[PDB]
């Protein structure tokens, strides 16, 4: 699933941001080389993205398909779909049989020069 | 149980943002804790990843169901497409 992948890649980017933050905090000021009013700017811009990423992630999780569905069901829906496939294909052969049967009919009259 | 897994996945995210907000100053947390925090903000992240991975099988079945369904619709499409033609022929022949 793509959504599941976007959720993985998203979580990946956030994990990195937490690291960039932890190490930026930790190393510079142990949270009490860069000036005070400076360490404050970045810290906010770094924690602002982390807040948005948390929203984004929660939305992806919400949009995951079959998120509120169990496994037992998924397996049923797959069996149900396979069965409908067999049927819809039986219908399709019939539809084609007939179309082809008709086309021959026309071809007949035409080659008959009529 | 992939549903319970989505539940805990949502709790961790909560407590993760909590711990961060404290660590980053927004919320209160006395200094000697600065460590417990950072440690938590790592255990939680690992737990999330692990939890997310365990969820893949579920999202794969979904990937299948989407295939199947796409097929099914495509087929029903072809059938419809043919019925149309028959009617169009019927027109050129009747009207």
């Amino acid at each position: 699933t793509d959504r599941m992948t976007q959720l993985q890649i998203c979580l990946d980017q956030m994990t990195e941001q937490f690291c960039a933050t932890l190490n930026y905090i930790d190393k510079n000021h142990g949270f009490e080389v860069v000036p005070p009013e400076e360490f404050s700017n970045t810290i906010d811009e770094l924690s602002t993205d982390i807040i948005l990423k948390t929203r984004q992630i929660n939305k992806l999780i919400d949009s995951l398909p079959g998120v509120d569905v169990s496994a037992e069901e998924q397996l049923r829906k797959i069996d149900m779909l396979q069965k409908k496939l067999v049927e819809v294909e039986d219908e399709k052969i019939e539809a084609i049989k007939k179309k082809e049967k008709l086309m021959r009919h026309v071809d007949s009259m035409i080659e008959d020069f009529v | 149980n992939y549903q319970y897994k989505i539940q805990e996945l949502r709790k961790l995210l909560k407590s993760l943002l909590l711990n961060y907000l404290e660590l980053i100053g927004v919320l209160s947390i006395n200094p000697d804790m600065y460590e417990r925090k950072v440690e938590n903000i790592r255990t939680i992240l690992v737990n999330i990843h692990h939890l997310l991975n365990e969820y893949r099988p579920h999202q794969s079945r979904e990937s299948l169901i989407m295939l199947l369904e796409e097929q099914l619709e495509y087929k029903r499409g072809e059938i419809r497409e043919i019925e149309q033609v028959c009617k169009q022929v019927h027109d050129k022949l009747t009207s």
